[PDB]
């Protein structure tokens, strides 16, 4: 199916596995992060004896198997399961084995040393890999950006990063990792939909009301005032109608729903909103620098695909920072697979293929000289 | 042969109706999308006036 | 962590096998029919593996075959 | 043409097809023998002293574990072969179901009773 | 149909014989000279067993070879045989695997008119043009020219 | 019953083959309004980057 040695770029964010071949725009498999795991024992005969499931066949089947999720804020939970998803993205989808062409792989900033090491040693004894490399994913995200000044700001589904970079100059004593994302929100919209009326305590009806938000989940503009003329409601409150066919009515939920990041308060934690974060951390850049941050920050991650967060951010920041200079935020079309877009045109560089580990001096070295090496 | 008909029918229905919830979705988000342009338009007009206007004193 | 032993357990199963060998109470005689048996067992050896190469091929022209199931049905 | 002549045909096919697979495995034995004859050589035991022997079983243990690692190996592909063969194909399994369950007449009454309580006396051919 | 005629044609003279004189029984007095449901019926009553109206329908459909939903003497001596099952004792998975590969000795996954018709050459039995097509239609299903592994398994049914 | 139920799938095949028509040419509409609203902006913010050179010059 490839006919170029090169590496196979495989973003493992969590709560979405984009995985593909090098010199692509886009990830050809692209599937949640979950592993559905077989909760009863059936006395049936000839269904596949499989003990563990994994990406869309598990999504189709959520109602049998008990899910469970294979990455929390960002500390790897269970091996097992990470076994599971790169054996099934090697032998399912991509129809090509690990032992022909390198592997580029994408890891959260701030990641524990026991994750590293555990998953180079995954793929170095147990699968043949001819080289290896771990890269942040700020990086490759300013690079698909197309620029070496800014912020990125990185939500994914259990962690969000801020990493500021200026004149492509990272700063590892800056970058500052919280455990607030889309699972806080689920939790969130959750809950308060159980006030509502509707309850459920079930992780299918949980990522069902993932993808509602998703859809239809926005952020406010003033937050206040929404609620004000949300009072008497008209065209501010929507129904949705269920994949299932229940119809279910939502209104000023949708745009309460992402507030929490603002106010962490509501879930009872002394940690401050992410734009509150974003600006302390510009107070602990320096100054002379600190308008080019300003003026080039980005965004990443799946959970900016929400419409209104850029006015808002605008919005916060001004009311924050003084409004004389000019605060001009950029957010690229498709920024969610910009980091994978980055690691294509990442692996094709000469330089790049030289800078590769291979087995060998890995194999003498041990794994934590290899995190020496790297940083 | 009606009841190979109806099944043709309703295949054909089937198809039709998850093309237009498709559909659905993605004129939603694109209509979100060309309001906020649109919002974000009219504020850069404003403001490049405001500034043709300090331009001159 | 159990994964890393499963690694570990893998050098140990080869290392189950091997045994050690005593030359000293034995005579020059002997020696060679022991010599002998021990060439047995490595032809034992090479045959069995031998055998699981022709399945490896036979099994892969059965994905072969699978694979081309699911793309004439789908 | 007949329906009889292609019962023909698709027998005669079934034996032609028993006997390339007796020549198959015939061929494949001979491979085998052929490929162990060139791996595994016989010994040189004739003019070999005492630590010289003690060094031959030496290096016949040494080959024996690289012999043994190899098929180690080969057995693990083996078994990951043998797992993506089921998962495979109960998935096919699955995915042609549908509806093609069969199954043989049960009203096709037994020729032999039927014979004789249709006739009596005058069946004796069938 | 296939095994049916196979042993229709496997049967004797004065065999057939009976089987016209069995059908002058059952169609006497008939109106159409064919056992139709009716006749068909008509007779497992005189036997003693007695037949679902859609199993009469079902069984004459696996017993004609017109088309006119009536079982003439053709057709009564393939309802009068088809007590033995011939194309039982299917094969096991492994031996059906064995038979696809032999029959795709390139090693493709696909039995091409060409293997098909060699195989057939080599035989021995002389091949004539209509079998190979008749065979190559019951194999190739959707028809594009060679008959893949599920193919393969329809091939199977009525054959052994 | 049966042919009931197949005039009943062929009009609902017809209602959504319209719908789909109709939010075809509806997504058509918009999205040369979104273009040509995005090239607006686009020209909005060039001159206003322009505007601002030009006041801190
Ligand atoms: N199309 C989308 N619309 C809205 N939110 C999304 C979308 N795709 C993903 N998300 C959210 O983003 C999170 C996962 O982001 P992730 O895939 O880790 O981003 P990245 O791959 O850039 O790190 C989830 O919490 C999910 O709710
Ligand atoms: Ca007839
Ligand atoms: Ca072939
Ligand atoms: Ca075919
Ligand atoms: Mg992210």
């Amino acid at each position: 199916d490839e006919d170029e040695t090169t590496a196979l770029v495989c973003d493992n964010g969590s709560g979405l596995v984009k995985a593909g071949f090098a010199g692509d725009d886009a990830p050809r498999a692209v599937f949640p992060s979950i592993v559905g795991r077989p909760r009863h024992q059936g006395v049936m005969v000839g269904m596949g004896q499989k003990d563990s499931y994994v990406g869309d066949e598990a999504q189709s089947k959520r109602g049998i198997l008990t899910l469970k999720y294979p990455i929390e804020h960002g500390i790897i939970t269970n091996w097992d399961d990470m076994e599971k998803i790169w054996h099934h993205t090697f032998y399912n989808e991509l129809r090509v084995a690990p032992e022909e062409h390198p592997t580029l792989l994408t890891e959260a900033p701030l990641n524990p040393k026991a994750n590293r090491e555990k998953m180079t040693q995954i793929m170095f004894e147990t699968f043949n890999v001819p080289a290896m490399y771990v890269a942040i994913q700020a990086v490759l995200s300013l690079y698909a950006s197309g620029r070496t000044t800014g912020i990125v700001l990185d939500s994914g589904d259990g962690v969000t990063h801020n990493v500021p970079i200026y004149e492509g100059y990272a700063l590892p004593h800056a970058i500052m990792r919280l455990d607030l994302a889309g699972r806080d929100l689920t939790d969130y919209l959750m809950k308060i939909l159980t006030e509502r009326g509707y309850s459920f305590v079930t992780t299918a009806e949980r990522e069902i009301v993932r993808d509602i938000k998703e859809k239809l989940c926005y952020v406010a503009l003033d937050f206040e005032n929404e609620m004000a003329t949300a009072a008497s409601s008209s065209s501010l409150e929507k129904s949705y109608e269920l994949p299932d066919g229940q119809v279910i009515t939502i209104g000023n939920e949708r745009f309460r729903c992402p507030e929490t990041l603002f106010q962490p308060s509501f879930i009872g934690m002394e940690s401050a909103g992410i734009h509150e974060t974003t600006y302390n951390s510009i107070m602990k850049c320096d100054i002379d620098i600190r308008k080019d941050l300003y003026a080039n920050n980005v965004m990443s991650g799946g959970t900016t695909m929400y419409p209104g967060i850029a006015d808002r951010m605008q919005k916060e920041i001004t009311a924050l920072a003084p409004s004389t200079m000019k605060i001009k935020i950029i957010a690229p079309p498709e920024r969610k697979y910009s980091v994978w877009i980055g690691g294509s045109i990442l692996a094709s560089l000469s330089t790049f293929q030289q800078m590769w580990i291979t087995k060998q001096e890995y194999d003498e070295a041990g794994p934590s000289i290899v995190h020496r090496k790297c940083f | 042969i009606i009841e190979s008909d109806l099944e043709r029918a309703e295949e054909r229905a089937e198809l039709s109706e998850g093309k237009c919830a498709e559909l659905e979705e993605e004129l939603k988000t694109v209509t979100n999308n060309l309001k906020s342009l649109e919002a974000q338009a009219e504020k850069y007009s404003q403001k490049e006036d405001r500034y043709e206007e300090e331009i001159k004193v | 962590g159990k994964r890393q032993t499963e690694r570990e357990k893998k050098k140990k199963i080869l290392a189950e096998r091997r045994k050690v060998l005593a030359i000293d109470h034995l005579n020059e005689d002997q020696l060679r029919e022991k010599a002998k048996e021990l060439w047995q067992s490595i032809y034992n050896l090479e045959a069995e593996k031998f055998d699981l190469q022709e399945k490896f091929k036979q099994q892969k022209y059965e994905i072969n075959v699978l694979r081309n199931r699911i793309n004439d049905n789908q | 043409i007949s329906a009889s002549r292609k019962l023909q045909l698709k027998t005669l096919l079934l034996q032609i097809a028993k006997q390339e697979l007796e020549r198959e495995a015939e061929e494949r034995r001979g491979e085998k023998g052929r490929a162990l004859s060139t791996r595994c050589q016989p010994l040189e035991l004739a003019g070999l002293g005492f630590a010289e022997l003690q060094d031959l079983c030496r290096q016949l243990h040494a080959r024996v574990d690289k012999v043994d690692e190899e098929r180690y190996d080969i057995e693990a592909k083996v078994t990951k072969n043998i797992t993506e063969i089921a998962d495979l194909t109960q998935k096919i399994f699955d995915l042609r179901g549908k509806f093609k369950r069969p199954t043989l007449r049960r009203v096709r009454i037994s020729a032999d009773a039927m014979m004789q309580a249709l006739l009596g006396a005058r069946a004796k051919e069938s | 149909d296939d095994i049916y005629k196979a042993a229709v044609e496997q049967l004797t003279e004065e065999q057939k014989n009976e089987f016209k004189a069995a059908f002058d029984i059952f169609v006497l007095g008939a109106e159409d000279g064919c056992i139709s449901t009716k006749e068909l019926g008509k007779v497992m009553r005189m036997l003693g067993q007695n037949p679902t109206p859609e199993e009469l329908q079902e069984m004459i459909d696996e017993v004609d070879e017109d088309g006119s939903g009536t079982v003439d003497f053709d057709e009564f001596l393939v309802m009068m045989v088809r007590c033995m099952k011939d194309d039982s004792k299917g094969k096991s998975e492994e031996e059906l695997s064995d038979l696809f590969r032999m029959f795709d000795k390139n090693a493709d996954g696909y039995i091409d008119l060409d293997e098909l018709k060699i195989m057939l050459q080599a035989t021995g039995e002389t091949i004539t043009e209509d079998d190979i097509e008749e065979l190559m239609k019951d194999g190739d299903k959707n028809n594009d020219g060679r008959i893949d592994y599920d193919e393969f398994l329809e091939f199977m049914k009525g054959v052994e």
